[PDB]
């Protein structure tokens, strides 16, 4: 459940 | 003042971190001026494949390498990323939403804390509150064997002959082939601010950019055509993979915090001479690591938790205050005996009056921009 | 079977594949139209370029079936010509219709003999077969396929029109993007095609691992595959090894039904080069670029369109390899390479022409043995016009040919030779240094050209190493002053009536320029097509004066027929740059026809500048035939955008140096080829051979660097290997 996880990139708040 | 610490070896929740976002650029010059928004330092990669076995030697020009970097004033200023994130808030108008404003490599050296013990990772950093904001700068060395010059050296020296100062459609051959023999110079540097977060914690950190891979967008986000370069010893046996494990675990969290997508790295003999050149992806950094050393693998998802209950701590025990005319606090952080301890500079410390009323943090014009806002 | 492709089949085998060509699939009786945007038997291709002339020709006079009567039957069969080459091809972003324009001096010079001989030596014949038909139907001339001529007009309104149709039927065409290049722009369709390729390197967007193919009859393709430095290239051409097979059940006429074609792939070609040109302990880095440069050079030396060919040199597809033995102990003796991105190092040139004129005289001898006993062997098995061969008081294999070779081809007294000689060498290295340019960098000069018609000897070149070659480039000859200077009077009917008062009436200023007849010289050649034809040399002050004199009595279709084009884009409605180009060029703003856009690599695989079109075109318009034959429908604009089309020019001078980023496809040779190549070992059945072979294309991989000793991935990656082995 939590070995199988990869460090990854969310989308997050922008402006513009 | 407050004092607090923390151990290395708690982990956090946090796995993801936001998608970085570059927000400006500067050039640092070899005597110490910050160029706005200019890429005159930036490299662009060019290395043929066939160029791998002409048996180049990363060991030549080390007696005439001009190091400016040991000779500046302020080795560690963040001026030009204050005047970087300044020329944005002009731009917009609006103070820049983010917690921490501060360096890749501080980042880079406070995750590592978890790894790493004291003695290799030297960690001991100013934290000033300002404007409802985390400014952090690491204290240099302040110190002021040949085989570890040379080794310092060779780095150097294979960014130098793998890159080019303008892009291969604009350079001529003699350039090209007159490479070989160019001085080798270390403090002239190109830095990217780029706008990220994780967990709670929204981060700004400014990253010395190596090169451009492929090309350049001209007032575009540039990330994705970045490339970090490396050089390492060559890897001879199952020992020598492992240890290599380990540095390309530290690049890995090097480029992941910012967002570049290659590493490319020249593995050199014991002559320094360099033997190949390989490349690797960002993103499939941490998978490579679990199918060959599980134990570097799962590193990965740690360090990315204890960095989000880094970040998530610093911000509990330091209290910001949102008026830029509110006073100014001070902090000092150091790891040590496997912790980190924040403790405030007091006003009867002798730094106290360079952080707070000086320009050893924050310079006095982002400082009076902020306040004018 | 022609000898440069005996040669190459020979030398270089494994860069010769057949094409799979997808027949149509068949179903309740009803013929299936073949599915343009499925998966290419013969792999993924990104860029076409069609040398139309390749395709023109074959057309007009075909030798499987008698010519077309009409014209409009040679365009049809042009359609389905294009149409099976596309259809076999299938590029997938960029296509290129490359049509021979106003070429420079230098070939006008052979078109011009070429022209004489083909209407002089086609009309004795005509007039015997007339006479022989008397004592007891008129051919279409060749001459027809030349800038200026209506008929390159109608075929430039058919090229445009086909496209159009393709682009707006087929669904496999939507991101295709087609570039028309007609008679009506200057260069010749490989120079295009060349100057296209060069701009889209420069493109900091550019895709290193584009795969490009070539479509065309001339043997220079290969040279000019390898002049481009992309290593994902090949050449599709007509299969000649069927041919040979050809002469002579039902299959042999089905292949005449359908003819097989070839891919020479320039990668396998790389591989084998990269044996061929290794020359241990230089005393500087060996590159294999600047070997293949210097290859390419020595090719064009042994033969080319501009200069005729050193009497040592007798044919090309060898003597190549003379050049490359001498150039392999001249190099390790000199401090460069010969060449450096289409400029001459002059000492090293001279080094090797001294070295050739060495042995000069001894290949002299040896080509008067062998042809003796070719001669035995073929016993044993059995002026002012006319045809002289000067050659024969020259005698080559005896002592003192110098100074009757001279004597006899140039009519001078032996007081004057030196004179002569120091001028003719000059004048040839000027060539050579014009022509690499012309296939580098561009047209160096549009006006130069050669002013003899015989080359030095090899022993005369020396004292040029100090030579300051420069070139001033000018402008293109206009159409009419092109036809003006390659077309006999008997061909005079191409041009208007105006000019063709000068070609035959003996008042004219410039009747000296176009003799009936004129004198032969075989030069040593046995047979009678390939002798030297002693034309006077065209004085372009006099010509240039005397057609500005016809000008002003044109009409205005001749006089906008005299007018420099430029190519042409068109693209489907769904392709990516539609809406960009539509609204950036169709608005209102745009309408001035004042605006360009000037797009680069990355977004559809295609960079250059577009602006409005100027042949009229319009949104929400109509596409006409012009073809009266067919029934081939009217079209609809609101499915196609088209635009004038120029490239970027280049930010400087290119380098031929292989980009970043570049991933090479699977290799070809395995260790027994390039050990056959490099140490010079020696082992009809070809035709079959070439069947098994297939080579893989396109990027092999995602990294550009191979595994290595001493590398991370490259120490697992032999662990593996090591693992699998054993
Ligand atoms: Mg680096």
């Amino acid at each position: 459940d939590e070995d199988n996880i990869i460090p990854t990139y969310e989308v997050g708040d922008g402006d513009d | 003042g407050v004092s607090a610490n923390l151990f290395v070896k708690q982990r956090g929740s946090t796995t993801a971190l936001k998608q970085p976002k570059e927000i400006g650029f500067y050039s640092r010059t070899k005597d110490e001026e910050y160029l706005i928004s200019d890429d005159t330092n930036l490299n662009y990669y060019y290395l043929p494949d066939a160029e791998l076995d002409r048996k180049l030697d990363l060991s030549s020009g080390f007696q005439k390498f001009k190091d400016y970097y040991k000779d500046f004033e302020d080795r560690c200023s963040l001026r030009g990323l204050l005047e970087t994130i300044e020329s944005s808030e002009r731009h917009k108008g609006k103070k820049i939403n983010a917690d921490i404003i501060t360096f890749r490599g501080i980042a880079r050296k406070l995750i590592s804390c978890a790894f790493d013990s004291p003695s290799f990772n030297t960690v001991d950093l100013r934290i000033v509150s300002f404007n409802g904001q985390l400014f952090i700068k690491e204290v240099p060395e302040a110190v002021n064997n040949i085989n570890q010059d040379l080794n310092v050296f060779t780095g150097y020296k294979f960014e130098t002959l793998a890159t080019l100062s303008n892009p291969l459609q604009y350079t001529p051959r003699e350039v090209i082939e007159k490479r070989t023999k160019r001085i080798v110079s270390h403090g002239d540097e190109y830095i990217s601010v780029v706008r990220t977060g994780v967990g709670n914690c929204k981060l700004i950190l400014g990253a010395e950019v190596d090169c451009i891979f492929d090309f350049k967008e001209n007032g575009r986000d540039n990330l994705k055509h970045y490339a970090e370069l490396k050089c390492t010893q060559q890897v001879a046996n199952i020992s020598d993979t492992h240890k290599f494990e380990r540095k390309l675990f530290r690049t890995w969290l090097q480029c992941f915090l910012v967002g570049i997508p290659r590493i490319i790295y020249g593995f050199k003999d014991d002559h320094y001479v360099l033997k190949t050149v390989e490349e690797f992806s960002t993103e499939e950094v941490p998978v490579l690591l679990k199918n060959n050393n599980p134990q570097v693998g799962s590193a990965c998802l740690e360090a990315i938790k204890w960095y989000g209950l880094l970040t998530e701590w610093l911000l509990k025990m330091i209290p910001r205050d949102e008026d830029p005319h509110s006073q100014i606090r001070a902090f000092k952080l150091v790891f040590e005996n496997n912790h980190l301890r924040l403790s405030e500079i007091e006003e009867s410390d002798e730094e106290y009056s360079g952080l707070i009323d000086g320009e050893h943090i924050l310079s006095n014009g982002f400082k009076e921009w902020r306040k004018s806002l | 079977v022609p000898s440069f492709f005996r040669w190459l089949s020979r030398k270089y085998p494994k860069i010769i594949s057949p094409v799979l060509e997808e027949q149509p699939q068949i179903v309740d009786g009803v013929i299936l139209p073949l599915d343009y945007s499925a998966s290419n038997p013969n792999g993924e291709l990104d860029n076409l370029y069609l040398d139309m002339n390749g395709i023109v020709h074959p057309c007009s006079h075909p030798e499987n079936k008698p010519p077309p009567e009409t014209e409009d039957e040679m365009l049809l069969a042009v359609f389905e010509y294009t149409n099976r080459v596309l259809n076999m091809a299938r590029p997938r972003k960029v296509l290129v219709m490359a049509v021979d324009g106003v070429a420079p001096r230098a070939k006008m010079n052979q078109q011009r003999a070429r022209r004489f001989r083909s209407a002089r030596d086609a009309q004795i014949e005509n007039e015997a077969r007339e006479e022989i038909m008397r004592q007891r139907k008129k051919t279409w001339d060749s001459n027809a396929i030349t800038p200026g001529t209506p008929f390159m007009d109608k075929l430039a309104a058919a090229l445009r029109y086909w496209t159009a149709f393709k682009l707006a039927t087929d669904p496999g065409w939507k991101n295709l993007q087609v570039i028309i290049s007609d008679a009506t722009v200057p260069g010749e369709g490989e120079h295009k095609i060349m100057n296209f390729i060069r701009s889209q390197r420069a493109d900091p967007e550019y895709n290193p691992n584009t795969t490009h193919c070539i479509y065309g009859l001339d043997a220079d393709l290969i040279f000019l595959g390898l002049a481009t430095h992309e290593p994902h290239f090949k050449i599709l051409r007509e299969d000649v090894f069927a041919q040979d097979n050809r002469k002579r059940k039902q299959f042999l006429q089905k292949q005449n039904s359908e003819q097989p074609f070839l891919w020479l792939h320039i990668n396998v070609l790389r591989e084998y080069l990269s044996a061929e040109l290794w020359v241990p302990g230089l005393p500087f880095t060996f590159d294999l670029e600047r070997a293949i440069d210097d290859w390419v050079f020595m090719c064009f030396f042994c033969g080319n369109d501009f200069l005729p060919h050193l009497p040592c040199l007798d044919v090309r597809e060898n003597s190549i390899d003379i050049l490359l033995d001498i150039w392999k102990v001249v190099l390790p003796k000199l401090k460069t390479y010969m060449t450096c991105d289409g400029v001459l190092n002059l000492p090293s040139v001279e080094t090797l022409l001294q070295h050739l004129g060495s042995r000069e005289g001894d290949i002299f001898k040896t080509r008067h043995i062998q042809e003796a006993r070719k001669k035995e062997a073929f016993e044993r098995r059995k002026p002012k016009n006319g045809v002289f061969d000067t050659d024969e008081f020259v005698k080559l294999f005896e002592p003192g040919y110098h100074e009757r070779y001279y004597t006899a081809k140039f009519h001078v007294t032996p007081q004057d030779i030196e004179q002569l000689r120091k001028d003719m060498v000059k004048c040839y290295i000027e060539g050579v240094a014009w022509v690499l340019m012309y296939y580098y960098q561009g047209c160096a000069s549009w006006n130069w050209f050669y002013p003899y018609h015989y080359a030095p000897l090899a022993t005369d070149f020396h004292g040029f190493s100090h030579l300051e070659i420069k070139f001033e480039e000018g402008t293109p000859f206009l159409p009419y002053e092109q036809l003006m200077s390659v077309l006999p009077a008997a061909s005079g009917h191409a041009l208007p009536k105006i000019f063709r008062s000068l070609m035959s009436e003996p008042d004219s200023e410039i009747i000296d320029f176009y003799p009936e007849e004129f004198p032969i010289d075989m030069n040593g050649k046995k047979m009678s097509w390939q002798g030297i034809a002693l034309l006077p040399f065209i004085d372009q002050d006099r010509l240039l004066t005397a057609v500005r004199a016809q000008y002003p009595l044109l009409s205005d279709a001749e006089r906008a027929r005299n007018i420099r084009g430029e190519p042409v884009l068109l693209i489907s409605n769904k392709n990516a740059n539609y809406e960009r180009f539509s609204k950036k060029l169709y608005s209102k703003e745009n309408n001035n026809n004042n605006v360009v856009v000037k797009f680069q690599h990355f977004k559809s695989g295609l960079s250059g500048i577009v602006s409005k079109d100027v042949e009229g075109f319009e949104l929400n318009g109509k596409i006409v035939c012009p073809i009266q034959g067919g029934s081939l429908p009217n079209l609809s604009t609101t499915l196609i955008l088209k635009m004038s089309y120029r490239l970027i020019p280049l930010p400087s001078r290119n380098k031929s140096i292989i980009l970043n980023g570049f991933i090479p496809s699977e290799p070809v040779l395995t260790a027994y080829d390039l050990d056959s190549i490099m140490y010079k070992y020696n082992n009809w059945n070809f035709g079959n051979d070439l069947k098994q072979n297939i080579v893989p294309v396109g990027p092999k991989g995602i990294t550009q660097y191979k595994p290595r000793t001493g590398g991370y991935r490259a120490f697992f990656y032999f662990a593996e290997l090591s693992r699998n082995n054993v």
